[PDB]
RNA sequence: AGUAGUAACAAG
């Protein structure tokens, strides 16, 4: 997981995120974090945005 | 001098006797 | 619990303290004075003080061992050509004929126009080398069913007495000669004053040893084992004639190739490190074996001729002996130069201490003296029962020889003896220091020493020397028992 | 005038000339043939010191077990194994008082280290007994053959990575009704030969699968391999030594780690401290006891030696030590620490090759293996063996092994046995008598300092110490121990006389050519000189002569004499050409027939670095060729580490500084056994090597940092190369065709791995 | 590269054995199979090499294109194994093959070599740019200390260093990002550029990076030069019996100069203090002392730090005194007040009793921490005021804890949880974990003034701030080395200088024939007694003529400096008495004369009743072995009448020809107690051997039993 | 024979 993340980040000249990403979009060239919450999406969004 | 030469050792403290004359 | 058990434990469980006195220190191995026992025979791989090298000027080069031996034998043609020798001495189980034939085969091979130093596996070579002497390995089932097949009783090292020659060796090997054999390579040039100090010291320390008889004997052992180990690996299947040689340098710096004799390397399929290869040594000597016959029971000695040595015809004998070695002994032989370091370190430490006191390098002062300081002397030996003092160089030359003897006569007997007698040495020191030493089982301590005194010429002589020195230490102690009374 | 070398001691104190008493230019003693004679001696003696204890039959192995612990107190001064649990516990309680929280601290650190410890840690051991081939192999080999064989019996705890789940499989394997394992068996092919017997037996070893029963396996897992110790110094007679299996190593590691933590914080432990740190510690301890001496009283030092140390020490006592040390620990960790002593309590000694019977008349010899030791009447053995085998009978097992419940033949508890020794030192006094004792303890070696009013009262303290030790199963040698007023003593071959004196002879054999390679050996050789100048009182004159001697030895060993020498040789022929072809000959290494430029001041500078600026750029280019074929796959250990063998002690690894070049080579593996075809064993070696090299091709860090993961090597290699490929194609390093080929190949690999 | 690896994996997976290994072996288990070895292990490597070098093809060849560039033979010499000999063993080569490669082989790229092996090349330039002073022959007291073997580029913990090397060599495999990457960003960047474009194996790069980042510390015998740059030349610096002056090349740290500065100043004061006019001698020595190559005066003037000793020497040399203290990451400069340290066994809140130093008196300090500048005010075991300027969270977090740790507040000592110089250990404890110490303090109100504000544990502004938070020199020196203000207030004294004897990081030299007077106890003892032995003839003659001027011979002043200030005078009283007694009663003992003469220098101190103090042993400074025995031999001084040898600190000197014949039979009992002489032999009726106490509480005329040493009891009369 | 020394090698 980390080898992939560090290969991708180093290839596309982007900062290696301190945490382990869930997906990487090759078109956008950005790491993605997926979230499954049993409450409010906006609550989970801003709590993981911090 | 040369290390093996006795004069290579520095002049040591020497007790010289005292006399008022 | 501890005090409970300690209370009920028997008084028979005791550490039996005994305050040591000089009187308690009886001589070690008193059997070495028993004249019923055989005097310990010479058992070294090569001759030492009794060596004779046939000298031949080197034309600068380091030519082939076969070539340099050939060229040396050509100059002493009379000794080389002798075919009618007088048998002087015969070893109990030695075949004189077979040995002489093997010597002639060696001389004839080394002197021939071929580059090969291989001997044909003749009936005499086969006998000398121990051809086909290993027992056949049969199947365990056959052996179990065979009633006559028993586990053999082990051979035990025989109990011997003091031999006068072991003293003679020490005396003559620690003596100065006109020749230098050391092959010391170059070091980088000196920059640091301490580097200059070491180099100026080496001129005293290295030259003292280099000129002494022991150094030349050491180099012969070193160079022979070096060639023998290479021959043993390179020519496992072949019987090979190997010269016993040395490159010696006189006072003017002239080089001479010495030929001490020829050796026959037998078959050498040396798989294990302890596996034996038979080496048959044919070494020249001026020494008549009849003068001290107790030294020479392992040797078959021919008289091969004569040399004019100092306005006198001196007789030349050929000492022949079936010997053996393994890979380990050869490798330690190849490393025997380190005898220099053990002796040099011990004596340089005294110079460094002496320099600490005076404030300048006391090397020259210790050796030869200077305008301020008298030459440093040491108790060196005994003459007509009286204690004789000798020089710093002599003391260096004694330790160096002693350290060569540790290699030449090194084994489990010397290992055990040196380790166990060291306790006694330190106890004696405690009495000398007036530090009131106590022992727990003195007679058990002597047992561990004395079980190591058997047939090792160096152990037996070391035991003799220990007792001699102990006697003089006991006499000295009488000066201390009067102090503050 | 007759020279007497002992007359030196008239002018120089024995300690001041102690080096001259070590004959370390001599050949150290080697054993020939069998060690069965010596091993059987150990089995008999070990049982002689415990025979008055409880004797019973193991209901696990059927072995004859002897328990001297809590046995009857001895009534003589012979070696006693009758250690009293109470006294051991009282000794450990008095340590716990003097070091509050040490036992729990040590237990915590050891436990936390274990929770972090991975299985690969077990590869750092030396020679290990491999139960699968009933021979000694390297630790890493024995571990692998155990892990792979364990897979055949549904034991995959090793795959988790941590030591604990592997150790769980080891104890769980003892419950398996049958054990299938990978063994080795050789095919015999009778060929002709030019010898008396007329023929030859060419063996071809091949990997097989073998099945053994639970009891048979338990016996193998509890078994020690025995051989004779070679090249041991200061001893007339040889002794048996033992090697343990891989199973117990994980448990021993933790128990020794526990004991190390305790030992580190004990003021009187000479372990695990070593060299200059030990000397300082001992020197401080001597200065303390000297100053803390009662005025008008006397201080005395026992130069202490223990006898039958391993023979008399008892696993059951160590089991108690682990129990009392791990008092406030989780039950799992207390249970973990309990296993190594328990496996030792039920250990079985393998008796070696057996005895050789011969006919001097018929010139025949035969090896009688241990199973068949009693297949012949004992009248056909010599008096010594006939006596041994008669005393062995009760402890002898049908399959040629011996039961050995008491004693510690393998050793391996050096720290825990030191903790036990320091416990005795810790008592200090008995019955409020007018004396105090203290000391230093390094395994079986001890110095005891005793303070009192007179030496008579000091002797009472020494006698009380002597007796106290017997209660812990420790036997002070009365033959080899001696006492004197404080100022001089000997401890682990270090000699004190108003301070520790130099003992140069001890280090002498280490000055030789190490036998790693001509590059490493040059660094090692110069470093040994450098270090002996610092530590062992080697003066500048001797140091410089050492440089000469080393170069002489080096040149003859590696057949690399000076290019301007007229020395014959195959290498020398090319050296002579290199000498002529080279302009800057100062730049040539000694190994290339170059001059020696090493002196005292530059001993610490790698030879290539010293000569670099003096080198010809063609020579320098060849010497340091980045893709040279002499340097193989280098490990971080490969470049820095080298096993150096001292005269006295265990074989330790030392660091050296050398530039990697064409002289940094490696000798072919010892696959040179007479009338043996190793083709199967070599292929196995090459298979693992291929897999590991290709893994290092994908993961370049593997050589440096230990790779982590419980997933397959292939899964890791595939994922890496898939990303490599994609990002090589999307960057334009790889062509569209190559990408399609790569992804097609990866598709086949993806299928093979699932 | 990538395709080649994938193609090679497919070829490898064709082998069903390899397929099994790759599938079954976990990434963890790579580390096990990497070391797999079924070959019989070599027990004698030194022998095996001497053996193998005599064989035809002992070396292993790496299969490749470069191996093939080596011919089968050269001018008859077989270089590598024949193609018909390869198979189920591999291709081997002779040692001659290596020689052939170094003679006629391919010439490879060596670009970056010097940058890869920078560590080793600096080691060489340090030697090449070095200067060598004199070698001198005299006693060297070496101490075994844990020292750094080699200088480092930037020292790190191994785990930290490991990560930095991963970022430099193998970034894709570096794993979880670490904060160290940002800290060492300028190192990484620099190393990447140096190790760009080199073809040398990355494992070699990794090792050589590990060499200059991971430290190697060992116990070695040292003598006043502890810095790695000296340690790497330690073999040439000294033995037990000689010293070699060595100035290494390259630049040295200021912290190394500062540490040596302090050691030098402490040594000058310790020798000066014992002189009549310490200030005169202090100035004489200080002027002629050099720290490596820099004069002491230059270092003191250049470095803004040190201790009491440094300031005292500064005042003596006419330099402005600094009152700078460095408490790890806190830098203080005295504003007002004076503090004295009193080591007392204070009970600490974890559950142990540690001997910590209580600083008495009310002091004000000029504290500083990067951005933070403040004025502190501490009393005995308390903090009263602390006026600090506004700065970053990180810069304030340090200063606020550091101020409350250095003040040694009683709340801090009673707030320790877990197993921990003892004071500096508390700094590194409460810096890592701070949420333990703030709970064991208490909070108070914040001031609502114009400039005043308060902060809490969350590193931000709050009303629950810590208790006491408030956020917004022409000196003279006496003969006795006391620093006095114009008002008469002494602000520093000789008695304020640390007693701690430590090893200088840089080699200190004294450009004076008096340099020997700056020796350690064992050095001074050895030299002093050597001076006595060198002048024994005149010294002994003059003493027997009735003169006692030798008692106060300059040569003995240095010796006095290593006698504890308490006992020096009392020892002299005893020594002079015992000496006078020996000549006055014609009971002379030359060994005892030599032993005690140096102790006669100090101004004598006699008992209240006017008789001298009696002594069993004379204790000198340093370890427990540093004492002289009056009756007995000691580690420092022992005489053997058997061989007339005098051992001083291991060195043996002959007294042959310096001993009176009638002296050898003379008992030492006459020269052991002041105002006592040998009456006769041991008298059991007089009871046990009398103690020094009982011997001092004896009325003149009475007899007593004395034990000189084991087995020498003597009856003595007063 | 010899090496060696409590048991081997003197080819397998």
């Amino acid at each position: 997981a980390w080898m992939v993340q560090r290969s991708l980040a180093q290839e596309h000249g982007i900062e290696t995120p301190k945490y382990l990403a869930d997906l990487f979009d090759y078109k956008t060239k950005r790491f993605i974090e997926v979230g499954i919450t049993k409450g409010l999406a906006d609550d989970y969004f801003w709590k993981k945005k911090e | 001098y040369s290390p093996t030469s006795p004069s290579y050792s520095p002049t040591s403290p020497s007790y010289s006797p005292t006399s008022p004359s | 619990a501890i005090e409970r058990n300690l209370a009920r434990m028997s008084p028979l469980v005791s550490v039996t303290p005994k305050k040591l006195t000089w009187e308690d220190l009886r001589p070690i191995g008193p059997h070495i004075y028993n004249h019923e026992l055989p005097e310990v025979p010479y058992n070294a791989f090569l001759l030492m003080s009794d060596e004779l090298g046939l000298a031949n000027m080197t034309e600068g080069k380091s030519k082939k061992p076969k070539t340099l031996a050939k060229e040396c034998l050509e100059k002493y043609s009379t000794l080389r050509d002798q075919t009618d020798p007088i048998l002087i001495m015969k070893s109990e189980k030695a075949n004189e004929n077979f040995l002489w034939k093997l010597w002639r085969d060696c001389v004839n091979t080394i002197s021939n126009e071929e580059m090969s130093n291989e001997l044909q596996k003749t009936n005499y070579a086969k006998w000398a080398t121990g051809d086909g002497l290993t027992y056949q390995k049969i199947m365990k089932e056959v052996a179990i069913d065979d009633e006559t097949m028993c586990q053999e009783e082990p051979k035990i090292p025989n109990k011997c007495r003091v031999a006068a020659w072991v003293q003679t060796e020490m005396n003559l090997l620690s003596t100065l000669t006109s020749k230098r054999a050391l092959d010391l390579p170059e070091i980088g040039p000196d920059v640091a004053p301490v580097e200059h100090v070491g180099s100026e010291r080496r001129k005293y320390f290295v030259n003292e040893i280099n000129y002494c008889k022991a150094s030349t004997v050491m180099m012969k052992y070193v160079l022979f084992h070096t060639s023998l180990l290479n021959e043993s690996n390179a020519s496992m299947g072949k019987y090979k004639v190997i010269p016993i040689t040395n490159r010696v340098v006189n006072e003017k710096g002239e080089s001479f190739d010495m030929l001490y004799g020829l050796a026959v390397k037998g078959q050498s399929h040396l798989r294990g490190d302890t596996d034996v290869v038979t080496v048959v040594t044919f070494e020249f000597s001026s020494t008549d074996p009849r003068v001290d016959s107790g030294k020479w029971p392992k040797y078959t000695v021919f008289r091969i001729g004569s040399l004019f040595v100092s306005g006198r015809e001196k007789s030349v004998y050929l000492y022949c002996r079936v010997n053996g070695t393994n890979k380990i002994q050869m490798k330690w032989g190849m490393e025997a130069r380190r005898c220099l370091l053990q002796s040099m370190q011990q004596m340089e430490a005294i110079v460094e201490q002496e320099s600490s006191i005076q404030g300048y390098d006391m090397t020259k002062a210790c050796f030869k003296g200077d305008r301020v300081n008298s030459p440093k002397t040491f108790s060196i030996g005994t003459q007509e029962g009286k204690l004789v003092k000798g020089s710093f160089g002599k003391a260096l030359r004694v330790i160096f020889t002693k350290c060569l003897m540790h290699y030449v006569f090194g084994n489990a007997q010397l290992e055990g003896f040196s380790a166990e007698s060291r306790r006694l040495l330190l106890l004696i020191q405690a009495l000398k220091d007036r530090k009131g030493p106590w022992v727990f089982d003195l007679e058990g301590m002597y047992s561990g020493i004395e079980e190591c005194i058997s047939n090792n010429p160096w152990v037996i002589q070391s035991a003799y020397w220990f007792n001699e020195w102990l006697g003089f230490e006991k006499e000295g102690s009488k000066v201390l028992e009067s102090v503050d009374e | 005038m007759n020279i007497n070398p002992y007359f030196l001691f008239i002018d120089v104190p024995i300690q001041a000339a102690i080096s001259t008493t070590f004959p370390y230019t001599g050949v150290p003693p080697y054993s020939h043939g069998t060690g069965t004679g010596y091993t059987i001696d150990t089995v008999i003696r070990t049982h002689e010191y415990s025979n008055k204890g409880k004797q019973y039959i193991s209901d696990v192995t059927g072995c004859t077990m002897v328990d001297p612990t809590n046995g009857p107190l001895p009534e003589d001064n012979e070696p006693s194994a009758y250690a009293q649990l109470d006294c051991v516990l009282e000794a450990l309680d008095r340590m716990d008082e003097e070091h509050p929280g040490l036992f729990q601290a040590a237990s915590q650190n050891a436990m936390e280290t274990l929770m972090v410890t991975t299985v690969d840690k077990l590869t750092q051991g030396r020679q290990t007994f491999d139960w699968t081939v009933c021979r000694n192999q390297p630790a890493a080999t024995a571990l692998n053959t155990t892990i792979t064989s364990f897979r055949l019996n549904d034991l995959n705890g090793a795959d988790k990575g941590g030591l604990i789940p592997f150790c769980q499989d080891i104890i769980d394997s003892l419950d398996r009704p049958e054990m299938t394992f990978f063994s080795v068996k050789n095919i015999k092919k009778k060929l002709p030969a030019k010898n008396r017997k007329g023929f030859l037996i060419k063996r071809i070893p091949m990997k097989v699968k073998d099945k053994i029963t639970k009891v048979e396996y338990i016996k193998r897992a509890l078994s020690l391999n025995t051989m004779t110790k070679d090249a041991e110094r200061g001893k007339l007679k040889r002794r048996a030594i033992a090697t343990a299996g891989i199973q117990i190593r994980g448990f021993v590691l933790v128990v020794e780690n526990l004991a190390k933590n305790i030992c580190e914080n004990l003021e009187q432990s000479g372990l695990p401290v070593g060299g200059n740190e030990k000397k300082a510690k001992l020197s401080n301890a001597v200065a303390k006891m000297l100053s803390n001496c009662p005025p008008g009283g006397i201080s005395m030092t026992v130069t202490g030696d223990n006898t039958k140390w391993n023979e008399c020490l008892n696993p059951r006592i160590f089991l108690a030590m682990t129990e009392r040390i791990t008092r406030d620990s989780p039950i799992w960790f207390r249970d973990f620490c309990s296993i190594a002593p328990v496996l030792f309590s039920n250990k079985i000694a393998r008796l070696g090759k057996g005895f050789m019977i011969t006919s001097k008349t018929k010139r025949l010899k035969a090896q009688i293996p241990c199973p068949d030791l009693f297949s012949i009447p004992l009248e056909r053995y010599n008096e010594e063996t006939r006596a041994k085998l008669k005393k062995l009978k009760p402890f002898f097992n049908e399959e040629g092994t011996a039961s050995l419940s008491p004693g510690m033949m393998m050793g391996m508890f050096n720290m825990l046995s030191t903790v036990l020794g320091v416990a005795a030192l810790g008592i200090k006094n008995i019955g409020n008598k007018e004396y105090l004792w203290d000391g230093l303890q390094s395994s079986d070696d001890f110095a005891l300092f005793v303070n009192a009013k007179d030496e008579e009262t000091c002797m009472e303290g020494i006698n009380d110490f002597y007796r106290t030790c017997k209660l812990l199963g420790i036997n002070m040698s009365k033959k080899k121990s001696y006492c004197n007023e404080t100022g001089m003593f000997e401890f682990t071959s270090m000699f004190y006389r108003d301070g520790f004196v130099s003992n140069f002879a001890m280090e002498l054999p280490s000055f030789g050519v190490a036998g790693v390679n001509e590059s490493a050996d040059m660094a090692i050789g110069m470093t040994i000189i450098k270090n002996n100048m610092i530590n062992n009182g080697m003066g500048p004159a001797t140091a410089q002569t050492a440089i000469q001697l080393f170069i002489a030895d080096y040149r003859y060993t590696y057949k690399c004499h000076r290019g301007d020498s007229k020395v014959e040789g195959k290498r020398m022929k090319i050296i002579k050409e290199l000498w002529e072809n080279t302009k800057g000959r100062d730049g040539l290494l000694v190994a290339d027939g170059g001059p020696n430029i090493y002196n005292l001041r530059n001993l610490h500078i790698p030879e290539i670095v010293l000569k670099y600026n003096l080198m010809d750029p063609e020579y320098k280019g060849r010497l340091l060729h980045p893709q040279n074929p002499f340097v193989g796959h280098l490990s971080i250990e490969g470049i820095k580490e080298a096993d150096i063998t001292p005269a006295h002690g265990p074989v330790k690894k030392m660091d050296y500084d050398a530039v990697s070049g064409t002289h940094s080579w490696r000798t072919k593996r010892n696959r040179s056994i007479l009338n043996t075809d190793q083709r199967n064993m070599i292929l196995e070696e090459q298979c693992y090597a291929k897999c590991c090299n290709l893994f290092e091709a994908c993961f370049n860090s593997a050589s440096y940092r230990k790779p982590v993961g419980q997933h397959s090597m292939l899964e890791a290699m595939a994922h890496r190369l898939r990303m490599d490929a994609r990002l090589d194609y999307e960057s334009g390093r790889m062509s569209k065709d190559d990408f399609e080929k790569a992804m097609a190949h990866l598709g086949e690999i993806g299928y093979i791995g699932s | 590269m990538t395709l080649a690896k994938i193609e090679l994996l497919k070829q490898l997976l064709r082998d069903n054995e390899a397929k099994t290994v790759l599938k079954q072996t976990t990434v963890d288990q790579y580390n096990i199979i990497r070391k797999f070895n079924t070959s019989r292990i070599e027990k004698n490597p030194s022998l095996r090499m001497k053996w193998a070098m005599c064989s035809n093809f002992p070396l292993a060849l790496t299969k490749g294109d470069m191996a093939n560039r080596i011919p089968l033979e050269y001018k008859g010499i077989q270089l590598k194994t024949n193609a018909e000999d390869i198979g189920t063993k591999g291709q081997m080569c002779s040692i001659a093959a290596v020689t052939w490669w170094n003679t006629y082989g391919p010439i490879g790229d060596t670009e970056g070599f010097e940058r890869v092996y920078e560590s080793f090349f600096l080691r060489k330039m340090r030697l090449d740019n070095a200067t060598w002073g004199r070698i001198t022959f005299g006693p060297v007291e070496r101490v075994r200390k844990r020292v750094l073997l080699n200088p480092l580029t930037k020292e790190m913990p191994p785990d930290e260093a490991s990560n930095v090397i991963m970022e430099i060599l193998f970034p894709k495999e570096a794993g979880i990002p670490r904060e160290s990457t940002w800290i060492h960003r300028e190192l990484i960047k620099e190393k990447r550029e140096k190790l760009k474009g080199t073809m040398i194996t990355p494992i070699v790069l990794a090792y050589m990076l590990e060499r200059e980042l991971v430290a190697r510390r060992r116990f070695l015998p040292v003598a006043g030069a502890t810095s790695a740059e000296f340690i790497e030349m330690l073999h040439c610096l000294q033995g037990e019996n000689w010293r070699q002056i060595y100035h290494p090349g390259g630049n040295k740290l200021t912290e190394s100069r500062s540490q040596s500065m302090i050691v030098a100043c402490r040594k000058i004061i310790r020798r000066s203090i014992v002189a009549s006019n310490p200030l005169e001698l202090a100035v004489e020595i200080a002027n002629k002392t050099v720290i490596d190559t820099e004069p002491l005066k230059s270092c003191l003037a250049a470095i803004d730090g040190g201790d009491v000793a440094c300031d005292i020497i500064r005042a003596a040399l006419g330099l402005k005194i600094r009152q700078r203290q460095r408490f790890g990451r806190l830098e203080l400069k005295r504003i007002s007040g004076r503090g004295f340290k009193n080591d007392e066994e204070i009970l600490i809140g974890n559950g142990t009793i540690q001997k910590i130093g209580i600083w008495d008196g009310e002091e004000e300090f000029h504290v500083r921490c990067g951005e933070c500048r403040g004025i502190l005010k501490k009393s005995k075991m308390k903090l009263e005021k602390l006026l600090i300027n506004s700065a970053k969270k990180e810069d304030m977090r340090d200063l606020i804890i550091l101020c409350m740790v250095f003040s040694q507040d009683t709340r801090m000592f009673q707030g320790v949880r877990g197993e921990i110089s003892p004071m500096y250990q508390l700094q590194r404890y409460f810096l890592n974990r701070s949420n333990d110490l703030f709970d064991q303090w208490g909070y108070e109100e914040s001031p609502k003034a114009s400039e005043l504000h308060g902060i809490n544990e969350s590193m931000n502004a709050s009303d629950y701030t810590l208790k006491g938070v408030v956020v917004t020199e022409k000196v003279s020196i006496t003969k006795n080395l006391s620093l006095i203000k114009r008002t008469g207030e002494v602000i520093m004294g000789a008695n304020d200088v640390s007693e701690l004897e430590s090893q200088a990081q840089l080699m200190i030299t004294y450009d004076t024939p008096k340099m020997w007077e700056m020796g350690t106890t064992k050095e001074l003892v050895q030299n002093t007694y050597q001076w006595v032995l060198k002048n024994l003839v005149t010294l002994k003659a003059q003493f027997l003529l009735g003169k006692e001027d030798m008692f106060q011979w300059d040569a003995f002043e240095a010796f006095e400096s290593i006698i504890p200030q308490k006992m020096a005078g009392q020892y002299s009283g005893f020594a002079r008495a015992v000496l006078k007694q020996m000549r006055d009663q014609e009971v002379m003992k030359t060994d005892q004369f030599i032993k005690l003469l140096p102790f006669c220098f100090s101004p004598p101190k006699l008992r209240s009743n006017g008789e001298p103090y009696q002594f069993l042993k004379l204790v000198l400074k340093g370890g427990g072995e540093n004492f002289i025995e009056v009756r007995k031999g000691s580690p420092l001084f022992s005489y053997n009448p058997q061989t007339e040898v005098l051992t001083i600190c291991g060195r043996m000197m002959s007294l042959k020809g310096k001993i009176e014949d009638e002296e050898r039979n003379r008992s030492m009992g006459n020269a052991v107690l002041a105002g006592f002489l040998v009456s006769g032999k041991y008298d059991p009726d007089l009871g046990d051997f009398k103690t020094i106490e009982e011997l001092e509480k004896l009325k003149p005329g009475e007899k007593a039993n004395i034990l000189l040493y084991q087995g020498k009891p003597v009856k003595v009369v007063k």
